[PDB]
RNA sequence: CGUGGAGGUCAGUGACGAAGCCUAGACCGUAAGGUCGGGUCGAACGGCCUCUAGUGCAGAUCUUGGUG
RNA sequence: GUUCCUGCCGAA
RNA sequence: AAAUUGUUGAAAGGGAAGGGCAUUUGAUCAGACAUGGUGU
């Protein structure tokens, strides 16, 4: 109990929100709930203030990182589902970043298939920039944009798309 | 070589008006030729006599166009002013050909409200000529551009954007591609150097430039990405320039290339077209193509606030944190800017006490980017920092002030700012951090009250919208608030202005006796 | 190595690449002593005027017709 | 060429930003340097005729603080 | 110890 | 106040950071004769 209690507080302290460690946080917040599968009064409480604290937050892998552990935390505890039926995820429907939007979007809706298990280091600001500038090299113009799926185009990356299905001319180089 | 005479001017208009011919035309514009490169260079015509250059110029300027119009009638063809296929008109082209960089001299020595609409409507009866042309029709929209963006009469800067609209709305094609660009190129390397003065008028440019983009959904999509991609290389290249051991350019002060008015200038432009484009009537329930850039402009701004969290620039991140408030406000989309400035709670001008006391003036926040390195550990400014802060809160949580997640949307931000509240040292920000914790705990409660009565769960997005419709946002606790705040602030701007334009009143008193 | 070996010609010297003798100016009386030598002299507005006045400047050299060097300095930036 | 001192002078320059400092920017001079642009700076100072002071480095004995 | 830059005249 | 030390954050990189050279692919900016006249 001692334990659960100094988490959920945790979860308030303000120097989370700048810490590179975050993804340790992450995982160990995974292991905690899933261990804790019995108390579901518990593990609502932690998922309503796990929203509380993304929801001011900068670092999008974080929060897709939530996103992505909520979604299988409710397949070990279904009954998560049931605060959805019974307010904070409407603001991460309109988040700004596509990718977030489409996890929120994903974790109402209950289609899981085509989430991958979200990697930090991706999305992270330098990472947009780096495709954004279009010259990675281990770029985004060199794959020709004209003829990919819509649905397989990734979300992050659907701007792209529309600039490149417009530019025609230097699409594909 | 023929001299001007006010007989000869008057002869050539006497029969401009029954019964021209292509020699007459030629004949004319050589003339004005020469009358607008007397300072700046063969000549067939000679001008002596004041009277016959100010005929001269009357008459080319007010009836050359039309007697070019009566010879080569253009037709309206959807919507845009279009010439017919002949010899005639080939001959006449050439002939405006002849007349068109007088025009753009002209254009380029604009002094004045009443010229520039003169040279401006005669050029507006010769697009249909220039047309066809690229060495004019760009240095046209180059030119005006040009007097768009150094005028300091906001009647003449409206002149030339009105100009731009009537032109660039009826044909679209040759012009609209380079519109847009040499704007905002306007934005990049001519900018005007801010300053009280010239605030209105740069507000003016943006709020204008805006509309352009607004017009043309998919063609503004494929400029604005451009440029703002031009935004993030610089962006890219001061972070790692910074980070990296490289001895190239700068690497301890290369925030003079990024943190910089011309930038910020773009930043808010950008946010001002993004929300224009994406208002929530001309969405009409139509997705628009700008919305798809919220994502990069919102990044490349974040990029821009976090690069450099020291006091220096503080008065820089709250032109953007605004400028990102008016994106959300407008555009709906939930930026997170919390952590941003309870990530600055923790410097030393928000906690540390002040060192220095001078009594300077109070610093311009709205109207500066820079701290000048003497208001740095100040009075006054820790004071009209923290005074900024506050108010910048109280927008950003008005803007959810109406919403049922409003209650979770304050709960860490409470709990945070009790914790600073209660740890920080300097009294004048407790009480202000204060007052904005009990008023978000009161619209807290309010909200509650308001929501203990739903009966549909937050999936059902239609009822989450509708809900407090009939209420109005100020209404509430923290709208009630801020908006007098607001005013409170409002009034303040007018009253500096109200002031600073009769300084220059009280100026020009001065050169009347000198 | 300098040396006078390297002198340019006279009739070259102390030209810009424009052909124009760079000649500062401080004000409007100091502007029209260069009324006529608008081929031989160009005018270089002083780096201490303030910015009211630079507007007045390049008014009266556009009526004047002398080249300014530095025109849209402090009135815009490079 | 540059640095100060004094007299005279430019009805000089200045919050619409003076002086100082930086400027792998533009122009000029063979060069010492000069002018402008930008940055920085935030309240006064500069150009010019005269007389009067007055141009950047090297190295040693070592000394002191501080760090092994 | 060296002695801002350029130039000039010049033994033995 | 410099000089100096430590925690936290961002970035790059590799056992050092590191440069110069070549090639590669790109992105982005500037690029007048407004040629004096005549002719249908
Ligand atoms: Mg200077
Ligand atoms: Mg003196
Ligand atoms: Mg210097
Ligand atoms: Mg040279
Ligand atoms: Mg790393």
């Amino acid at each position: 109990d001692r334990y659960y209690r100094t988490l959920y507080e945790s979860l308030f302290d303000p120097r989370l929100v700048n810490s590179s460690k975050q993804g340790i946080y992450l995982n160990l917040l995974y292991k905690s709930l899933k261990q804790d599968a019995l108390n579901v009064e518990r593990v609502e409480a932690f998922v309503k203030r796990i929203l509380q604290v993304c929801s001011h937050w900068l670092n999008v892998g974080t929060i897709t990182g939530f996103f992505f552990l909520l979604i299988q935390l409710a397949k070990t505890v279904p009954q998560i589902k049931n605060l959805l039926t019974n307010w904070e995820i409407n603001n991460f429907i309109n988040h700004f970043h596509p990718t977030v939007k489409t996890y929120a979007n994903a974790y109402v809706t209950g289609e899981t298939e085509q989430i991958a298990k979200p990697d930090l280091g991706l999305f992270t600001l330098s990472h947009f920039l780096d495709r954004f500038v279009y010259r990675s090299a281990k770029p985004v113009n060199t794959e020709d944009w004209l003829t990919k799926k819509v649905e397989d185009i990734k979300p992050e990356d659907k701007f792209f798309y529309q600039y490149f299905t417009t530019k025609k001319t230097a699409d594909g180089k | 070589k023929i001299e001007l005479s006010l007989k000869l001017v008057r002869k050539w208009k006497k029969q401009l008006h029954d019964s021209p011919s292509l020699k007459l035309l030629r004949n004319i514009i050589s003339a004005f030729k020469v009358a607008v490169n007397l300072n700046k260079e063969d000549y067939k015509y000679a001008i002596t006599d004041e009277k016959a250059f100010h005929e001269l110029m009357f008459m080319v300027l007010k009836d050359v166009p039309q007697a070019i119009q009566k010879m080569a009638p253009y037709k309206i063809v959807k919507g845009a002013r279009t010439l017919p296929n002949g010899g005639n008109v080939s001959r006449v082209s050439s002939i405006v050909k002849s007349h068109a960089g007088s025009l753009l001299i002209l254009l380029n020595d604009i002094t004045n409200t009443e010229t520039a609409a003169l040279v401006l409507h005669s050029v507006n009866e010769l697009m249909p000529y220039l047309l066809s042309y690229r060495r004019i029709l760009k240095e046209l929209i180059k030119s005006i551009v040009g007097v768009w963006s150094t005028t300091r009469e906001l009647e003449t800067q409206i002149a030339s954007f009105a100009f731009l609209i009537n032109t660039t709305k009826e044909f679209k094609k040759s012009m609209l591609e380079t519109t847009l660009k040499t704007t905002y190129s306007t934005f990049i390397k001519s900018c005007r150097k801010t300053n009280m003065r010239s605030m209105p008028l740069i507000n003016f440019q943006k709020n204008s430039a805006a509309e352009l983009f607004g017009i043309d959904e998919v063609l503004g999509y494929q400029v604005g990405f451009e440029y703002i991609r031009q935004l993030a290389i610089h962006l890219r290249n001061t972070m790692n320039a910074t980070t990296k051991k490289s001895s190239k350019i700068n690497s301890a002060e290369a925030y003079k290339i990024v943190y910089n008015w011309q930038f910020c200038h773009s930043l808010d432009f950008w946010s001002r077209v993004l929300s224009f484009a994406c208002q929530p009537e001309k969405e009409n329930g139509s997705e628009s193509p700008l919305r798809q850039l919220i994502y990069p402009l919102v990044q490349v701004t974040l990029g821009v606030i976090r690069l450099i969290p020291t006091p220096q620039f503080f008065p820089l991140r709250f032109y953007l944190i605004k400028s990102l408030i008016r994106l959300s406000q407008n555009s709906g989309v939930f930026i997170p800017i919390y952590p941003l400035l309870s990530e600055i709670l923790t410097s030393t001008a928000f906690t540390k006490a002040p060192k220095k006391s001078p009594n300077l003036a109070a610093f311009d926040f709205e109207h500066n980017i820079k701290c000048t390195q003497a208001y740095l550990n100040t009075k006054i400014y820790q004071e009209g920092l923290s005074e900024q802060f506050v108010d910048l809160l109280g927008d950003y949580f008005a803007l959810y002030c109406k919403n049922i997640a409003f209650p979770e949307l304050v709960t860490p931000v409470i709990i945070s700012l009790r914790r600073y509240i209660k740890t920080s040292t300097n009294v004048k920000l407790n009480k202000r951090l204060s007052t904005v914790v009990e008023k978000l705990n009161q619209n807290s409660t309010f909200i509650q009250e308001k929501r203990s009565d739903v009966e549909f769960g937050p999936t059902n997005k239609s009822e989450v919208s509708r809900f407090l419709n009939d209420v109005a946002w100020n209404k509430t606790p923290l709208g009630s608030y801020v908006a007098v705040q607001r005013e409170v602030k409002e009034e303040k701007a007018r009253l500096m202005r109200e002031s600073m334009e009769e300084q220059d009143k009280e100026r020009e008193t001065e050169e009347a006796k000198l | 190595q300098p040396k006078i070996g390297y002198g340019s010609n006279k009739k070259t010297k102390f030209l810009s690449p424009s052909g124009h003798k760079t000649f500062l100016v401080a004000n409007v009386k100091d502007l029209e002593t260069l009324t006529m030598h608008t081929k031989t002299y160009a005018a270089e507005i002083a780096h201490n005027i303030s910015a009211k006045n630079r507007v007045v400047i390049l008014a009266r050299a556009k009526a004047l017709g002398i080249k300014v060097t530095n025109p849209k300095g402090r009135l815009a930036l490079e």
